[PDB]
């Protein structure tokens, strides 16, 4: 079982509802 | 005599607590402003959500009582924990504003998509966001509303869940969808005006782990026909027993459209988006490509469902009880049902859920 990971890089470095009320 | 003191955030006006000090803005939304704070008695940082005169009218004040009476019950490491809920008006009469104080996450989602992730964290998010819905899913409330401004994440690694404003309990009647601006991860049954189940949540699974790989929206709409469209053409015309469910009219439109045949899922996801493959035997490229092809079916008594979908081997890795098993909400005595009541009444409910519990 693979360990979880503990770090998440968060930066990078590199008026209508249905299609009904339409027709 | 006064404890609540007022800053002002661009437009809007925070009266708080003195408890919350140094407020300053995170994100936002439909319904507002947010803001991160430092609260003195607890010691450490928080988050602080205004509802403005949400019993104004129908829509605002239905949303603003799902939020607060789901916010009360929801119990789960991976949905956004409640911490304080507070007015400053001392009186009905008086009383204008509403403010949800919530433990404090680095971002929201939309940050980690454009970045590549590997396949340990890709496959870790997505299961801590299976075990969110599952949880809401164990008392039947449907979230209806998941999207990448909706999920938030720390540089820990953990996510949450969050915005239950369109959430609606379990019951056998139709309820129609509310309006929202941010469209692109609603399910077919939403969009054609269909009766649907809990795993419309897994159809935005679907679109938000396709997203996270292509860096980019799989379905992006101006209008519900545009959206509609992107779908067919990317996955395919659906079955003619499909089209039997649909009402007469919606039915005639979606049997004209042209025909298209759909890609396949390696057509629509390659290695090439897909991290390096890891020598681990099911975190492979092959295996999250077959965990979408069955969350992004359009026909939901096809679709997998949320607890298959914690099965699957590609999230089966990091499966633990405690996580995907948990104890449920408690539901009270209150039928989210999109009733109407007036602004009056609406001002009533409201009131007694913020100094009741
Ligand atoms: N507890 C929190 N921790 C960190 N960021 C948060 C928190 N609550 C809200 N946010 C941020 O504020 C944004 C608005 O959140 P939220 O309002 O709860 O959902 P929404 O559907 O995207 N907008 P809304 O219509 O106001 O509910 C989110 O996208 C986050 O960036």
């Amino acid at each position: 079982r693979p360990k979880r990971p503990t770090t998440l890089n968060l930066f990078p470095q590199v008026s209508i509802c249905l299609s009904d009320e339409l027709p | 005599d006064n404890n609540f003191y007022s800053v002002e955030i661009g437009d809007s006006t925070f009266t708080v607590l003195k408890r919350y000090q140094n407020l300053k803005p995170i994100g936002s939304g439909a319904q507002g402003i947010v803001c991160a704070a430092y609260d003195a008695i607890l010691e450490r940082n928080v988050a602080i959500k205004k509802l403005s005169r949400p019993f104004q009218n129908q829509t605002h004040a239905k949303r603003a009582y799902r939020e607060l009476v789901l916010m009360k019950c929801v119990n789960h490491k991976n949905i956004i924990g409640l911490l304080n809920v507070f007015t400053p008006q001392k009186s009905l009469e008086e009383f204008q504003d509403v403010y949800i104080v919530m433990e404090l996450m680095d971002a929201n989602l939309c940050q980690v998509i454009q970045m590549e992730l590997d396949h340990e964290r890709m496959s870790y998010l997505l299961y801590q966001m299976l075990c969110g819905i599952k949880h809401l899913h164990s008392a039947g409330i449907i979230h209806r509303d998941l999207k990448p401004s909706n999920i938030v994440v720390k540089s820990d690694c953990t996510l949450k869940i969050l915005d239950f404003g369109l959430a609606r309990t379990a019951g056998t009647s139709f309820m129609m969808t509310p309006y929202v601006v941010t469209r692109y991860y609603r399910a077919p049954e939403v969009i054609l005006g269909m009766g649907y189940k809990e795993n419309v949540d897994l159809w935005s699974v679907g679109c938000i782990m396709g997203e996270m790989v292509c860096h980019k929206i799989l379905f992006p709409g101006r209008d519900y026909i545009d959206q509609w469209n992107k779908v067919i053409e990317q996955l395919g015309t659906p079955c003619p027993e499909f089209m039997k469910k649909l009402q007469p009219t919606v039915r005639t439109y979606v049997e004209n459209r042209p025909k298209y045949a759909g890609y396949s899922f390696e057509k629509l996801f390659p290695d090439v988006l897909f991290p390096a493959d890891s020598e681990h035997n099911k975190l492979k490229a092959s295996q999250a490509r077959d965990l979408l092809s069955k969350m992004l079916v359009i026909d939901a008594s096809k679709r997998i469902s949320v607890d298959e979908a914690l099965q699957h081997p590609y999230i089966n890795v990091w499966y633990d009880p405690s996580e995907a098993e948990a104890p449920p909400p408690k539901i009270p005595d209150k039928q989210l049902d999109e009733r109407e009541h007036t602004i009056e009444e609406w001002k009533e409910l409201i009131y007694k859920e913020v100094m009741d519990l």
